[PDB]
């Protein structure tokens, strides 16, 4: 039954997906509403599932490399199961983008050097860095998806390109690197014994640490500057420096929560910004 | 700070038990010993992760400072054996302190920094 | 099963006669220049930059053989000369300055799986030997660096219909070089190859290649299959792009 | 390496009759159980998958039961063609561990 | 329709090396593991390793880690196992299993023995 496969379908996910995949949709469109003042939830749906089926595609290719030792859901996998799923959400994804250019006003060229540029330019260079490298080349990635997810969604929804959202996208990718590093520290000694490198395993702990905090803590700055610079409103997102400071004194759940309400006040931050108070807004 | 702190800890204990069981003259002896107690009673301090949702009265909590009262305790006797510069039975002495560790108070630390880790 | 045939074929007749093959293709490319001297000072600055690189970034002489390095030197001059050679005579003189990031990057990345197929033909012993395992080379290495430069084409070229100059100046810079890359590596690389080591038997890498090379070789089965959907997708949007836009 | 057992070790029963296994684990292993049958000079063939789950080409009188530690096989009605040695494997943690083995008498 | 057709037995002397063959044939090969199973005299299953027919990455059994090294074949479509120091605990069948088609299936597809006698 579903609940049967539910279980091989959350193989595809990782404690950084939803802040990493869903809150620059959420964001883009935010964007999108401050800019022009209409908002479309068909093509919020489709951008979405798009961006979530790529990056589950993605997190399989990575899952694939646990076949090399038993790393290993409440059942039999083997590596078939695994093709089969990365083959079909991606076909998903690529359904879906072509639903959101039928529907969109954006010209197919742009759609597709961001779609097959940004979104699904993992593929080109990952596969084939061997197994031990795959936490090392997920940094590049959680770099360049945050921000390409959000300009996604922004050009789907208005119907033209623009710079400003990566700008505006800084924070969300510091705050999903600082998951995907707590959980790389989290587990430093195990890949250490298993043959697995990390950034936390190459720095060592105190610079992890200090890493930690920084990626932590640079958001805050950035939204300091931004409320007191653009508009005031934006200031939401300081309001959860408590948690933050939590989060330091215990040192990838809390981060988890915590990167989701950031991005949450962050998104009601910018909707009740005022109008022409944000830069190229 | 506290995950971090109770490594370091940890670890510079393990490393003062390496400098004890490979120690020569007294004075090293006797400084690296007062520093296992002063990392002992910042330990102490230091609450188990295991028992943060029970009351800090509970029997567990109990067997854990009865533990310590028995570390210091055994410190306390090799400082007072070594102050005159008896080294063999001090490391005598020490190795017991390392059975007894292992027994209790490596099995619950260890353990007890895995959850806090698993919080964060 | 069905394509390792015929790029087994391909590479052993490329292999089997070396000297045809290379000066009938050094004579295509020089035809296709004059039919329509700084080739050769932009050929050799590019390539003592790319191979200085290489020959850093990799560990000098971690095996203890030199062959490698003078084959991924030979492989280099010919795909900065091919590429060269196009930048200068046909495309655009003036525009080729700062903008060579990609090119310069993408043969970087092209050399390890032409110093791949060097290791492959150094563990023989005999003529026909080597000439079968440039031959099994060919085969195993053939579709997989096919698929990869079809992709990165594609890629790169739907960046070419963008509207902003720069980046269209520059995914078409990206274009030409895997294309020079993958033609310099199938038609002259092998006789080259096989040229290179008949003409000079103290080539001794035979154990590890032959545990290794159809293990440690094999790329990720989602990732090709990723690819082919990506490849079929792109040449949609280019077909529709390029004839009913 | 967890250890499971069984308790018949020779089980006698007649045509008609219910019959009844158990695979007893030494851990808690989900619903991760699979019950063998191996004829006279043959291959063993899968008969319950995971404790409950039947298996298309074989006939309904074999059903399962049975969760967390405690495991159950049943028989409706015994013939001429139910007379062989039942493993039962668990697939939860590796290495897999087969059971002893129960033998079956007419 | 999926068969594992399995080599024949093998009368072989005490300290030698032996080499068994399980041609796979009737589904794509290198999508599913090779599971080996050793099955002693008692009639008491033991479960030796798993090869990945696309790379080769083998994971054992702790107690076969020494004396059983699978390897394949992707060409031919055959799966090896070569057994080394044989003694006199070794005469046994041995078994080449894979699991069922669809996902959550158990090991459906068993091969036939090969009685290997020391
Ligand atoms: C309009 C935009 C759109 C987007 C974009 O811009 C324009 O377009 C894209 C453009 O197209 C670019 C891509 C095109 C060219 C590049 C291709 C390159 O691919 C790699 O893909 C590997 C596929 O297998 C191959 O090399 C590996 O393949 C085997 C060799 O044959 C080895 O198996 C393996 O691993 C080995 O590594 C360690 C040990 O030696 C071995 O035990 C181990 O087997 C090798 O690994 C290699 O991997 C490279 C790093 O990925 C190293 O440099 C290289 O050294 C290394 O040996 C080889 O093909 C290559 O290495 C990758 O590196 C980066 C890359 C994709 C580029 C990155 C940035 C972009 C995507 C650009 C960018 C977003
Ligand atoms: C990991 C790489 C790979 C891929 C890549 O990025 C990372 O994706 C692409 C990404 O999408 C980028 C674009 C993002 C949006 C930008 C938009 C802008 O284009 C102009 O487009 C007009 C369309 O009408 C607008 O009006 C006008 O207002 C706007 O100025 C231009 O200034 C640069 C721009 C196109 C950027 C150039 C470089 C890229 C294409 C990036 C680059 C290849
Ligand atoms: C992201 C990648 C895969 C690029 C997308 C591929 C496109 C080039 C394809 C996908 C859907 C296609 C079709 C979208 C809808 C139709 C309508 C059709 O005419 C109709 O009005 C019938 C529609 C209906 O009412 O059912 C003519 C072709 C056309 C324009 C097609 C044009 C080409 C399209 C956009
Ligand atoms: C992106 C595309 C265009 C490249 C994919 C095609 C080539 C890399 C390969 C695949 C099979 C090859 C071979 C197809 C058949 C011919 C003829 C064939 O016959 C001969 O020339 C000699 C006679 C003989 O074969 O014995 C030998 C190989 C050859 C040259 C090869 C030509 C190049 C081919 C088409
Ligand atoms: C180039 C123009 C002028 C002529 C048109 C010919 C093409 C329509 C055909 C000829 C041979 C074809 C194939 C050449 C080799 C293959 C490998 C094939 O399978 C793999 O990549 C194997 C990957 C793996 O084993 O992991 C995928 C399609 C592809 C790229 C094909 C692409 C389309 C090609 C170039
Ligand atoms: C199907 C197989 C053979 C994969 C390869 C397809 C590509 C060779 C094609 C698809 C669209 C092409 C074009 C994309 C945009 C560039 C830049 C553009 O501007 C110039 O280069 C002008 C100067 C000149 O004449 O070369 C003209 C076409 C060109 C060279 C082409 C480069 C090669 C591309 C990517
Ligand atoms: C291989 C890696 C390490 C280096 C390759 C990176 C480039 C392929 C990309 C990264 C971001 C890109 C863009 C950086 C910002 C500029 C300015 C931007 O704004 C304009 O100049 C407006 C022009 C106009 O529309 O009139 C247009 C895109 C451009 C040229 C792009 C050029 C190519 C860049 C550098
Ligand atoms: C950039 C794209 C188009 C990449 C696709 C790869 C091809 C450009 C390659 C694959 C096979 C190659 C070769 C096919 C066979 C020959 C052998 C050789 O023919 C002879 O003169 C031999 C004469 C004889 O022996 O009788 C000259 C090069 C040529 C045409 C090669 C030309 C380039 C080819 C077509």
């Amino acid at each position: 039954s579903w609940r049967q496969k539910c279980a091989s379908y959350v193989l595809a996910l990782r404690p950084w997906s939803f802040s990493a995949s869903l809150t620059p949709v959420a964001l883009g469109s935010a964007l999108a509403y401050r800019s022009q003042g209409v908002l479309d939830p068909r093509l919020l749906v489709g951008c979405a599932v798009a961006v979530l089926a790529v990056h589950g595609a993605g997190n399989l290719v990575s899952t694939y490399y646990d076949f090399s030792k038993g790393i290993d859901v409440d059942r039999i996998l083997e590596p078939q199961d695994v093709v089969r799923f990365g083959v079909f959400l991606y076909t998903l994804g690529c359904v879906c983008a072509a639903c959101l250019y039928y529907l969109s006003t954006l010209k197919l060229e742009h759609l597709a050097l961001i779609y097959f540029g940004g979104l699904s330019g993992s593929f080109l260079y990952t596969g084939g860095i061997g197994f031990k490298y795959v936490a090392l080349g997920d940094l590049i990635i959680l770099i360049t998806f945050g921000p390409l997810a959000v300009m996604f969604a922004y050009a789907v929804q208005v119907g033209s390109l623009a710079i400003f959202p990566l700008v505006y996208a800084i924070p969300l990718a510091l705050s999903t690197e600082a998951i995907l590093h707590s959980n790389n520290t989290r587990d430093m000694e195990s890949d250490q014994e298993a043959g697995i490198v990390t950034l936390a395993i190459l720095i060592g702990p105190t610079f992890s640490y200090v890493l930690y905090n920084t990626l932590l803590f640079l958001p805050y700055l950035i939204f300091s500057i931004l409320a007191t610079h653009c508009s005031i409103s934006l200031a939401l997102p300081l309001l959860t420096i408590p948690m933050a400071f939590s989060l330091e004194r215990q040192f990838p759940q809390r981060t988890a929560k915590l990167n989701l309400l950031l991005g949450l006040f962050y998104v009601f931050g910018i909707i009740l910004a005022p109008a022409g108070s944000l830069p190229r807004l | 700070a506290r995950r971090l702190a109770l490594e370091d800890n940890w670890e510079t204990l393990n490393d003062n038990l390496k400098v004890i069981e490979k120690a020569d003259n007294a004075a090293q002896v006797k400084d690296a010993l007062t520093k296992m107690r002063a990392a002992a009673l910042d330990a102490q301090k230091a609450t188990p992760p295991k028992l943060e949702d029970k009351s800090p009265d509970s029997p567990e909590m109990k067997d854990f400072r009865h533990g310590f009262d028995i570390l210091v305790g055994q410190i306390d006797d090799a400082l007072k054996l070594a102050n005159e510069g008896k080294v063999k039975e001090a490391q005598a002495a020490a190795e017991q302190l390392k059975t007894t560790r292992n027994a209790y108070i490596q099995k619950y630390l260890e353990r007890a920094r895995s959850t806090l880790q698993k919080e964060v | 099963d069905k394509l390792s045939r015929l790029f087994r074929m391909h590479g052993l007749f490329v292999a089997s006669h070396p000297w045809e093959v290379i000066v009938g293709t050094v004579t295509l490319t020089i035809c296709m220049m004059s039919m329509n001297s700084d080739i050769i000072i932009l050929t050799i600055t590019r390539c003592i930059a790319i191979l200085y690189i290489y020959f850093q970034f990799q560990n000098l002489r971690q095996l203890g053989s030199r062959y490698i390095l003078g084959i991924a030197g030979l492989f280099t001059i010919f795909s900065s000369f091919v590429f060269s050679t196009v930048v200068i005579h046909f495309l655009d003189k003036e525009l080729t300055g700062l903008n060579e990031a990609l090119p310069f990057f993408l043969l970087l990345i092209d050399l390890s799986r032409a110093s791949a197929l060097a290791k492959f033909a150094l563990s023989s012993n005999s003529q026909d030997e080597v000439r079968e395992n440039i031959a099994r080379g060919m085969a195993i290495l053939g579709p997989t660096f096919t698929l990869d430069a079809l992709v990165e084409c594609l890629v790169i070229g739907v960046g070419t219909m963008s509207g902003v100059r720069q980046l269209e100046i520059m995914c078409c810079f990206g274009c030409m070089s895997v294309l020079a890359n993958y033609f310099v590596f199938m038609t002259f690389f092998p006789a080259c190859v096989s040229l290179v080591l008949e003409l000079s038997p103290i080539w001794q890498l035979s154990h590890f290649a032959r545990v290794l090379e159809e293990e440690e070789n094999r790329p990720n089965p989602v990732t090709q299959r990723v690819k082919m959907i990506m490849s079929l997708g792109l040449v949609l949007v280019h077909a529709h792009s390029r004839w009913i836009a | 390496d967890i250890l499971l057992t069984q308790s018949p070790a020779i089980l006698s029963v007649s045509p008609g009759e219910r019959v009844s296994f158990s695979c007893r684990a030494s851990q808690s292993i989900g619903t991760s159980i699979h019950w063998y049958q191996q004829r006279t000079n043959g291959s063993p063939r899968l008969v319950i998958k995971y404790a409950s789950e039947s298996i298309s080409g074989i006939p309904s009188r074999f059903s399962g039961s049975g969760s967390g530690t405690d495991f159950t096989l049943s028989i409706n009605s015994v013939e001429s063609e139910d007379i062989a040695d039942y493993y039962c494997q668990q697939s939860n943690s590796w290495p897999y561990t087969f059971g002893g083995g129960t033998k079956l008498e007419i | 329709e999926v068969q594992l057709q399995q080599s024949g037995p093998e009368l072989v002397k005490p300290g030698a090396s032996v080499k068994m063959s399980c041609k796979a044939s009737g589904y794509s090969f290198t999508g599913y593991f090779m599971n080996w199973v050793k099955q002693s005299h008692g009639k008491s299953l033991e479960w030796i390793g798993r090869i990945n027919p696309y790379n080769g990455d083998t994971f054992y059994n702790q107690k076969f880690k020494g004396k059983a090294t699978l390897t394949v074949d992707k060409s031919s479509r055959t799966a090896h196992m070569e057994l080394r120091s044989l003694t006199s605990a070794d005469s046994a069948l041995y078994f080449c299993v894979r699991r069922g088609e669809d996902y959550g299936s158990s090991y459906n597809y068993w091969g036939q023995g090969t009685t290997v006698t020391v």
